[PDB]
């Protein structure tokens, strides 16, 4: 005689609990997460020219120490900086490292460019034990340790122009003796000077006399600095003393490279992000692996689970 | 929900139902079924789809940035730099944990309306040979077989061919 | 509101209501009465309750920062220190000044949507025993004294009892 | 015959004002406010380790100003330096001042261990008269004035060991004569010179001559520098004149430590957030008191009053 | 839209309205006509235009700030202050682009709140004169003359007077 | 006997596409734009006093170079520093010079009172070929280049009091000379120095000799340092050699000052907001133009196009 139709939906046997603007705790029958919160735990080798710097820092890769002259020239789109890398050239400092590594890494490139030396009056490729190069005494690759000739040091006046359509990267430094003794017996001037310019730019370094503690048995250090000369423009290094002179430059690029520390290794797949912690999918909005990325990859964020909701709420059955 | 279809006058849902999201469910002389509406289910699936392939399919690039991370103390630059990063990670924190909680919000409450949508699509076709019986179901005053629910839950159902023997029985 | 409820088809408010957010207003044979609708009212407080919460017992812990105000002009440093701790600021008064206006604008169509829910929730209840007189009232075509209100508004009403004296008013 | 029942909400006499998407302003039956506006205008004592500098700047405490004597080997979670301290000591100079004031600040410690220095050569405990101790003159005392003894300053050559655990943050400086006759007479040597360093780094300072404004009677200055020595490593002092020593190291220590500049009084309650203008309530979202906070504290922002519907719509009543 | 009325139970919007976003249509007697209901559409394009200028009234104030590009490489110190500036910017595009999302989507379902409140607003008036035919029109079961239709739509119809003759052409 | 009577909503031709939640295209009848894109490609000389530097940066008008003297004492909230300008004085470098072209750009005013130093012992108002003011050798108007007098050269010791209630900044230099010969033939001090400070700051320079690349032929450079006096404070300058003297001080004030880099020209017209590529409208929440701005501006953001629905969707009849 009549009919009775009932309109309903469905439900699940175990839902999904969200958060809305009205519960921190509300169960709907279906979400999806937005939080990557799981790595691999390696880098994959690519979208990303990866260069491992295996026991090389960027900087020490950059000055040339010995066992790290196999960067020599290498370029890269993520330098990945280990935590058990070491230095085992000439004790060295340099004053403001943290700004010299970064222009380096955003420049991705090590190209290095020897430049006609004009050294006339004094001994170069002075090296130490402190930096052997296999049984002798070695020095950094890219840099010209100079030293009296024939009881005098010169004042030492080289220019050289920059007549390419690209910035040169010149690094160069002095020398601070452990000694007065030293300091005569090296450079006979009693106080040496280094004074490296540009029509731009000019920075006088003076060196210190005096003992520090001794690293691979040297008590003297070496302080690094660099000058970027424009197209148009030229260097002039002026010294009497002390100066460890620059072989040449380092071409300047700009793009997408840069450097990060890391011990994830470095297997082969292929990720568009990456962590220190390794790569990690880039499908989801917000990841919580590590504040540290490179590439294109989910914003950080401190909670560990976002949950979007995908379906209606559900309603059990008693 | 704001339509209080579902969780509301929609006592339960159903766990039977596993080819849809809404559906009809009768008893009529034949017995007793259960269909789903494709066409109701469809349109749920679809906007829920869209909002969230406006969240996924979408990542920035970041290359060169700053160091997050330090082996030694000193000062005042470093306090700049973890503060910068610290203030845009809670920025964006902040950003995820609303962006769900309007986003579920508002899923929850258009499911909600979509079965409200079919339910008065019914309703409206029905006409006044049925009565809302507050529970999500329609009392049909006129023998209806599986075809004279079929032809509902397909939309082709003519009110005018039961409405004498629908009226009679409702006002009588 | 979306709902057209309060502040709409239902003119004014009650400021004789004290025990809850709803309820009903009789007119009968024994005279009329005034009762508040706790289910309704709770729904709505409840959810308002745990909107609140998820913004109040919440902050995070930060101690050592950046400096933030200066004795002495310095220059470029000190500027994105500054720029820093400003841009933070604003962003941050973006979200509070958008929050409340979001969060009010739904607290403002879930407070109407449950004065919704409780007039559709009557209506079916009465089923063809009433008419909707479009004031939010409904004029219940039979005699229907303190206890046959309070049965409706302890939803217990059993419309058949009275369908045939309705229906008889109703169309005469 | 016929029955007639109405379904209603309640309203209010007077409701509250506050904002939608489609209104600036619209009525609710109750609200809530979202922005804490007031402070108590003092700072509660204690989950928080209080430190009242008083008349002391965190850093006169740490070099050891006199009267900031008391600080010695205090700790703090967050040190409070009031507008009205001052120094009653020898006129001195920071290089970067405000970092170490950060470091130290941060570190919320001031134990000092005194190590047992070698200075050969030398007459120490310095003092002036811009830094009495009592009736006598004195100097900082965590601090050593190194002058000449008899008829000479030493090449010094001073080495102290880090064989513990934890990090040292050593603090020296150098003097700088107000005239050539000084410098000579205190130390001998035209031109003095100081070099601190370790295995990591080198700060080679060389004294500057010349007159500067009298402060507390004195011409000259002392400038002042830090060295952080790492667990495994040496510091080596090594100066000839126009030296001031330390005396030993300061325990660095990592927490929740700050600084905080407030002249707020300190009473004895419990509040969790600390503002420049006293403790507040952290049960409010956001303030609107002071953007300086610590501890559990409301995000400022530039809004006074900010408030959340907790009501419906308010609509009269005829 | 969460109502189902505008892109839902009414097949298409009028291009001829060219006097309202709202309006009946109606075949009587004496003919067919059209107007555009003032009331319902100023009551959308208020909202909307609070909606709006809430939006477009806005701006701060900034002079002095950081430098934001540069002619020279330097290292930390610019990284930083790129990172700021960059980060800044990313979090107000974000703001800006959920700020558009979230009002448009509802704009969206308040001009089809709009449109229902009109629906169930003019249902109303009609009791049980009139039936809702599904397709957004009600079939006036007694003889509305322009005068009838006009006493509807500013509503001032009197169910009783047509009461009799409809409920005679319903149930028969 | 029936009549029917249908509800309906409008719709019209041309729709707009707007973006939503639930979609990201779908069509409206109206909608306005929020993303101001567009310029008028010049900046409005109103409502803020702007000043177009021309030829000339903000720096060289605050030195003194040549051309630059039109602005002396000039006043700006808006400096606007253009592409083609360039310094025609002596070589100069300015450690840290982007912080003083910050300082000055803030304080607004270039405004310059000169003080009654004297010099003793020494000639004044120095110049150079490089600095031909007129046809004639020459120096920056704000600057006093000191030589030696009848073969001697004083250790200067000059002192000048803050009795204003107001700071000064006051700009010094030390000259570094290209050879030895030079430095003895113009100082006869066969090594300069220079030491600027104030009861509060102390800052001690050491001229470094060297040639550098000529500049206008010159082989020298000068260093440019700047201090500020306080209330109650006083300046004293102490050199035996190579102090480039100062002739007064700088007002420095607080307020909406600023520079702008551009080439934008400069109309007649009233836009609030200005920005490198010109002024333009603040009626728009947003901006796609220059992330630059000064003034009432609209957040820059990359959307170059944001529309905000204001009506209903449209949907045609066919
Ligand atoms: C200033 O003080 C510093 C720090 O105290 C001081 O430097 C020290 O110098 C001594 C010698 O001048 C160094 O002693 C060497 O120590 C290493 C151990 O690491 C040994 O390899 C050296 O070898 C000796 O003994 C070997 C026996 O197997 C022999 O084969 C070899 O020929 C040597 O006899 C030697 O003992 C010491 O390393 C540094 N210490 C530090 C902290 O750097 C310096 O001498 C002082 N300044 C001056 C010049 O007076
Ligand atoms: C380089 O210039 C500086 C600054 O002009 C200059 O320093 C000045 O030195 C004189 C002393 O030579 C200082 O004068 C002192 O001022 C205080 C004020 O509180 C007095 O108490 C001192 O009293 C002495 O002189 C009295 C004579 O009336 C005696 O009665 C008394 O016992 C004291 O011996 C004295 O007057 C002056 O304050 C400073 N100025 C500043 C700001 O430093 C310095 O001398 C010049 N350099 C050289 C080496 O010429
Ligand atoms: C250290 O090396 C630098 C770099 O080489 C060196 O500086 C150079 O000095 C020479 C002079 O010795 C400069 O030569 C000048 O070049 C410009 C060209 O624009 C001319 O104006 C000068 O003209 C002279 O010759 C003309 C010939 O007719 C005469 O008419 C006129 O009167 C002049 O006599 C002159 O030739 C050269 O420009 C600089 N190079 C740079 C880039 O700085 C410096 O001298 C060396 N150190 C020392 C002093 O040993
Ligand atoms: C040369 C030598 O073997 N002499 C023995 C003494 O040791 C020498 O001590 C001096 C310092 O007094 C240096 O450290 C010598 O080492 C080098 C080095 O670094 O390897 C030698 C290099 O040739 C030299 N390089 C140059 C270009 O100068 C380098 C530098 O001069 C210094 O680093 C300057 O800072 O020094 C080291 O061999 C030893 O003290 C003595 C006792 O047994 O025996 C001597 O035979
Ligand atoms: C007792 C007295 O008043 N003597 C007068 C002479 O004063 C001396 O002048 C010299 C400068 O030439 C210093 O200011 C002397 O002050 C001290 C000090 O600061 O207390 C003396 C300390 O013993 C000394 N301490 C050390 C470690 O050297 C200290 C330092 O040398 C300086 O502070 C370094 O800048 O100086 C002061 O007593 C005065 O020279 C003479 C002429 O006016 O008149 C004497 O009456
Ligand atoms: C204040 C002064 O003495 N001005 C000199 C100036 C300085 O002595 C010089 O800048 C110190 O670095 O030198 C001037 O130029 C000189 C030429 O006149 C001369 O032919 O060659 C000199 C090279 O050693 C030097 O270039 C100058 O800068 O104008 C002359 C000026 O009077
Ligand atoms: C990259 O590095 C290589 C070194 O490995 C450079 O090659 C040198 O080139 C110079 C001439 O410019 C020769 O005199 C050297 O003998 C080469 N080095 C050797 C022996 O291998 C090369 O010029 C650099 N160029 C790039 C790619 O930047
Ligand atoms: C990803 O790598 C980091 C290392 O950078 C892991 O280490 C955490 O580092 C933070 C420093 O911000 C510390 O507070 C935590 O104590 C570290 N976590 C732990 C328990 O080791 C980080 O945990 C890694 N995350 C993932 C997803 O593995
Ligand atoms: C939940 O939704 C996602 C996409 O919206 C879908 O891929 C997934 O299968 C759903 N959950 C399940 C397992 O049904
Ligand atoms: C609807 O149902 C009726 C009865 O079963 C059937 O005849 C008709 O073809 C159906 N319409 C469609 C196409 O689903
Ligand atoms: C509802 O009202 C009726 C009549 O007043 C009463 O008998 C019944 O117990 C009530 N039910 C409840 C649960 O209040
Ligand atoms: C609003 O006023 C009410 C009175 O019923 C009070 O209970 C409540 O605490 C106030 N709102 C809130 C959530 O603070
Ligand atoms: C703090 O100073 C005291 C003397 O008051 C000293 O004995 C103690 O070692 C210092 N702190 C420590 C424990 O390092
Ligand atoms: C409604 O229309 C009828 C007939 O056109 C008219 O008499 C009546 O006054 C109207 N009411 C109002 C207030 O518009
Ligand atoms: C309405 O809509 C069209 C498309 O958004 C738009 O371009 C037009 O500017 C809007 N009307 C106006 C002028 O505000
Ligand atoms: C510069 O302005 C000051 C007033 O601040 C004035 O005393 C001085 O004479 C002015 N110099 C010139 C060039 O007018
Ligand atoms: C605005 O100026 C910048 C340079 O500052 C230029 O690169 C950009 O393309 C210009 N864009 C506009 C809005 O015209």
């Amino acid at each position: 005689s009549t009919a009775t139709l009932c309109l309903g939906h469905h439900a699940v046997p175990n839902g999904t609990i969200v958060k809305t603007i009205t519960d921190d705790q509300i169960e709907v029958t279906n979400a999806t997460e937005l939080v990557q919160s799981s790595s691999t735990g390696k880098i994959c080798n690519n979208p990303h020219r990866i260069l491992d710097g295996r026991a090389c820092t960027l900087i020490d890769a950059l000055l040339g120490d010995p066992h790290c002259d196999v960067f020599q020239n290498e370029t890269w789109d993520l330098f990945v900086e280990r935590s058990n890398a070491f230095s085992n050239c000439y004790p060295y400092d340099i004053p403001d490292y943290a700004s010299l590594r970064s222009l380096v890494a955003s420049s991705g490139t090590l190209e290095f460019i020897t430049e006609g030396f004009t050294w006339t009056g004094v001994t170069q490729n002075g090296g130490s034990s402190a930096c052997k190069r296999g049984p002798a005494n070695g020095f950094f690759s890219r840099l010209n340790w100079l030293t009296k000739s024939e009881s005098a040091y010169p004042v030492l006046n080289v220019t050289m122009p920059n007549n390419d359509n690209f910035d040169k990267l010149y690094i160069w430094g002095v020398h601070h003796p452990s000694t007065n003794q030293e300091q005569t017996n090296l450079y006979v001037q009693a106080s040496g000077r280094v004074t490296v310019s540009t029509r731009r730019s000019q920075q006088t370094i003076i060196p210190n006399i005096g003992s520090r503690p001794w690293v691979r048995g040297q008590p003297g250090r070496i302080s690094i600095y660099w000058t970027i000369v424009k197209p148009g423009d030229v260097l002039v290094i002026n010294s009497n003393g002390n100066l460890i002179a620059p072989r040449g430059y380092f071409k300047m690029r700009t793009g997408k490279s840069s450097i990060m520390r890391s011990d994830a290794p470095i297997d082969t797949c292929i990720s568009e992000c990456i962590t220190p912690n390794g790569s990690i999918p880039n499908d989801k909005p917000f990841q919580n692996v590590n504040k540290i990325t490179y590439g294109a990859c989910p914003k950080y964020v401190k909670q560990n689970t976002l949950k979007l909701a995908t379906g209606m709420r559900n309603v059990p059955e008693k | 929900g704001l339509f209080g279809a579902i969780a509301g006058f929609i006592e339960n849902g159903w766990e039977g139902m596993i080819d849809g999201w809404y559906g009809f469910r009768h008893q009529n002389s034949e017995g007793t079924g259960q269909a789903a509406d494709l066409k109701s289910t469809q349109a749920a699936i679809d906007q829920i789809n869209r909002k969230l392939n406006r969240v996924i399919e979408k990542t920035n690039e970041k290359f060169h940035q700053i160091e997050k991370e330090f082996s030694e103390v000193e000062g005042r630059i470093q306090d700049l730099e973890k503060y910068v990063e610290d203030t845009k990670i809670d920025l964006w924190s902040y950003n995820a944990e609303l962006l769900v909680a309007l986003e579920n919000q508002h899923t929850i409450d258009l499911a909600d309306s979509e079965m409200n949508k079919l339910f008065e699509k019914t309703r409206r076709q029905l006409r006044e040979n049925a009565e809302d019986m507050g529970n999500g179901c329609f009392k049909i005053y006129h023998k209806c077989d599986n075809a004279c629910i079929e032809s509902i839950r397909n939309g082709t159902y003519d009110h005018d061919i039961y409405r004498d023997e629908a009226l009679n029985n409702r006002f009588q």
